[PDB]
């Protein structure tokens, strides 16, 4: 089968710049070529057919060019709402075949997270189970570190991070990162901190509890 | 018809001009692949439109030709009058033109000046030259193609005026010798409407004309001015 | 003109097998060129084979033997049944309509177009199981400002998906509900966060509701300051 590769991955870029994302075939499919956009939670829908032509509804800022086996998809000038997935897929065999896809996100000013941590609740406590739960609000970019300490001893293995696209009005991320200790444990110490590293931070800022206060 | 899409993957016929463009999403271009998938179940109401022939009103007097070109609408319906055939650009041409001797014969792509050409209609000045007048000293009847976003055009005659203007007036563009006895086929024939119900049983018939994929096919025979036609039709008896 | 509608989700152990159901209506053939693919959460596209209106089908290199598709005319419904089910087969399955639309310089040309709303398939050892709802209450450890934080953590809960609300739906600005994390249990597990004016803390009542239809659960758990 006829394999599509894509480049890049994953694309950043400001609005009003220009973005030329690649798809190339193994052999030649001519112009058997389509782009579909995907934004997430929603089935894709084809922008551009037969390698050039813009389906119907498309802004004119999308164009796509080339024949055989080197194919470019082009938004002139992006904007806010062209984040998403794109994807090419030849339509030269019977057996189709997708690209990679390229995820481009909108560029913006660096932002920093306004960090918030939950110590478990009574309730969950009561359950035998302890979570606790550091909030990273309304930052870019993406990239942050989060580094749970309990007692000045560094975690790990015992938390999972979670991320929100980016938000349609601000462009920002937020970040949840939740550690989990067995109520034996949790019982055990006394300083559950969160230290967060980002690019929008002078100093890592720890957020730090005694557990029993409030 | 045995691959319409052959090794290269280009249609078959070079001379049949391929501007398709389904953009209305009626599903007319996939019916050109698989065209006994056809979902007849909108045929009851399409056909219902179309008043059968003992509807009109009688005729009288001589007959004259249609030259009035008023808003009609549904060539799917054998009293479709039609205008006079011209040349029509390949850009707005999706398939091959049939054209109606009234047997069927099809008309490839032309340069301006008649000179055939073979890229499927895909340069902007391609033509098919369809311009028609009546046999025997003419080459045929009326045509019949789909244009790029799916409708089936038609053309040809003119029809003819059998008496009567108004609400119930039949501009025959076929043999209607039940309402006027001079109202021939050779006479007033425009296309491939043989009577008010049989038409010319040709290759793309049921993609032009689909919801006819309900009648008979009958040997018939067409006497124009003396040479003798066997061809056949596709009849609504039952 | 034409819609696709695909079955609802399924939840299946690994090693048994998936029926996924296209039914297509409203247009001017009886049956369709349809196409199907998949996407594993987060994960690309793949495409997985298609059968054309005279029930041909072709598939695509690495599912074949694993992956069926058949064809029903009487209720033009296309099957994709998909056999020997294993963790990484957890995706969306799409069918779609790949019939030709345009033709041009003597060639045709086919896309997806339209496609069907989408069949959540999920393979794990796990048994459907609802969601524990614990607070996230308020507190100065959460404040920053004229602003405070609260929220719900949904823990420990299968399969996908749950929807939480807040104040059934009164309160919609400001509120960030995180994607949901398969726990190392083969448990999800997701929280969902809203920022308030401060100055509405104990006065103002929040409350998110979260439900769980695979198990029949709806959970309204009231979030209230830390007092003591
Ligand atoms: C198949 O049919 C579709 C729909 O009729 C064709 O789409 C049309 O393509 C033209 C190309 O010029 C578009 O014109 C453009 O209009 C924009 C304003 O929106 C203007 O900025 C451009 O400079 C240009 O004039 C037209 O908008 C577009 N129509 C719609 C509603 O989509 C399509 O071209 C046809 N396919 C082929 C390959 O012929
Ligand atoms: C394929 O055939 C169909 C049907 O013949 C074409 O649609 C027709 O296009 C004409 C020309 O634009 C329309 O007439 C015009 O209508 C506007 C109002 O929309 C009016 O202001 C004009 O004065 C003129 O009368 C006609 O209404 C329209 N009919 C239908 C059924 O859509 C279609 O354009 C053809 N497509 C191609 C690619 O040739
Ligand atoms: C075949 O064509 C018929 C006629 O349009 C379609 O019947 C309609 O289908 C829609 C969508 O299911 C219904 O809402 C209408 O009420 C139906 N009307 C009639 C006349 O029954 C039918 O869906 C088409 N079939 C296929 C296989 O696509
Ligand atoms: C076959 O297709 C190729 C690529 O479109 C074309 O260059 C060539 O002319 C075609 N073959 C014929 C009929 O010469
Ligand atoms: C297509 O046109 C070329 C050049 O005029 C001709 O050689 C060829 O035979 C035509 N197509 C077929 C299948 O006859
Ligand atoms: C064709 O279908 C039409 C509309 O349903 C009906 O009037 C006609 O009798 C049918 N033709 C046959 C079965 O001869
Ligand atoms: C044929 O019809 C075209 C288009 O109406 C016209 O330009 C041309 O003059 C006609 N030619 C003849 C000989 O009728
Ligand atoms: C279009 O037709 C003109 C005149 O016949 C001819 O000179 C030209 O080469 C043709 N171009 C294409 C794209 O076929
Ligand atoms: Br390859
Ligand atoms: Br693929
Ligand atoms: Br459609
Ligand atoms: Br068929
Ligand atoms: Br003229
Ligand atoms: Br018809
Ligand atoms: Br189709």
């Amino acid at each position: 089968d006829i394999q599509m590769t894509q480049s890049p991955s994953s694309l950043s870029a400001s609005v009003g710049d220009r973005v030329t994302i690649t798809c190339r075939a193994g052999q030649n499919i001519n112009n058997y070529l389509n782009w579909y956009q995907q934004k997430p939670g929603k089935a894709p829908k084809v922008l551009i057919y037969a390698a050039s032509n813009l389906q119907s509804g498309v802004p004119s800022r999308f164009s796509g060019s080339g024949s055989g086996t080197d194919f470019t998809l082009t938004i002139s000038s992006l904007q806010p709402e062209d984040f998403a997935t794109y994807y090419c897929q030849q339509s030269h065999s019977t057996v189709r075949t997708f690209g990679q896809g390229t995820k481009v996100e909108i560029k913006r000013t660096v932002a920093a997270p306004s960090v918030f941590i939950f110590p478990p609740s009574d309730e969950q406590l009561k359950s035998g189970t302890a979570s606790v739960v550091c909030l990273l609000n309304n930052f870019y970019p993406r990239e942050a570190k989060v580094q749970w300490k309990v007692d000045n001893a560094l975690q790990s293995g015992n938390s999972q991070e979670s991320v929100t696209e980016q938000d349609s009005k601000d462009s920002t991320y937020s970040l949840s990162s939740t550690l989990t200790l067995s109520k034996a444990d949790y019982e055990k110490h006394k300083v559950y901190a969160c230290e967060v590293t980002h690019q929008g931070l002078s100093s890592p800022v720890t957020k730090s509890f005694n557990r029993g206060e409030c | 018809r045995v691959q319409l899409i052959n090794t290269n993957g280009s249609w078959h016929i070079n001379r049949t001009a391929l501007n398709c463009n389904d953009s209305l999403h009626t599903g007319f271009l996939a019916a050109l692949f698989y065209t006994h998938k056809f979902n007849a179940s909108g045929c009851p109401e399409r056909m219902a439109h179309c008043r059968p022939i003992d509807e009109f009103a009688q005729g009288w007097g001589p007959i004259t030709y249609a030259e009035g070109h008023g808003s009609d609408q549904r060539p799917y319906c054998w009293h479709y009058a039609p205008r006079q055939c011209g040349t029509i650009p390949a850009s707005q041409v999706c398939g091959p033109v049939y054209c109606f001797t009234p047997s069927p014969v099809v008309v490839g792509t032309t340069d301006r000046f008649g000179a055939p050409t073979y890229t499927w209609g895909e340069n902007e000045t391609d033509v098919l030259i369809l311009n028609n007048t009546r046999p025997p000293q003419g080459n045929w009847f009326g045509c019949t193609w789909m244009n790029s976003t799916g409708f089936t055009k038609t053309c040809g005659g003119p029809p003819c005026n059998i008496g009567g203007v108004g609400n119930n007036t039949l501009t025959c563009p076929t043999d209607c010798f039940r309402k006027h006895p001079e109202a021939t086929y050779t006479k007033c024939g425009s296309g491939p409407w043989l009577t008010p119900r049989c038409l010319v049983d040709y290759p793309y018939r049921l993609w032009h004309y689909p919801c006819t994929v309900n009648f008979t096919i009958f040997k018939v025979r067409m006497y124009v001015g003396g040479v003798e036609h066997r061809l056949n039709a596709a009849c609504n008896i039952g | 003109q034409v819609q696709l509608v695909q079955s609802g989700a399924e939840v299946k152990k690994p090693g048994s097998s998936v029926k996924v159901s296209c039914k297509a209506s409203g247009g001017t053939l009886n049956s369709y060129e349809i196409t199907w693919v998949r996407q594993a959460p987060g994960q690309g596209l793949e495409w997985m084979g298609g059968i054309t209106p005279i029930f041909e089908t072709t598939y695509a290199q690495k599912f074949q033997g694993r992956v069926t598709i058949t064809a029903d005319e009487s209720t033009s419904t296309t099957y994709m049944e998909l056999s020997s089910l294993r963790p990484e087969d957890t995706a969306v399955y799409y069918c779609a309509r790949d019939g030709v639309r345009y033709c041009g310089g003597g060639r045709c040309y086919n896309w997806f177009d339209p496609w069907g709303q989408g069949t959540l398939v999920t393979v794990s050892s796990a048994s459907t199981k609802g969601p524990s709802v614990f607070p996230l209450a308020p507190s100065s450890k959460s404040t920053s400002g004229g602003t405070a934080a609260l929220g719900c953590l949904v823990k420990d809960y299968f399969p996908e998906p749950v929807t939480v609300s807040w104040n059934s739906g009164a309160l919609t600005s400001g509120v960030h509900t995180f994607p949901a994390v398969l726990q190392s249990s083969g448990l999800y597990s997701l929280s969902s966060v809203v920022t308030v004016p401060s100055s509405s803390l104990g006065t103002q009542t929040y409350i998110c509701n979260v439900n769980h239809k695979p198990s029949n659960t709806k959970v309204d758990k009231r979030v209230e300051p830390k007092s003591c």
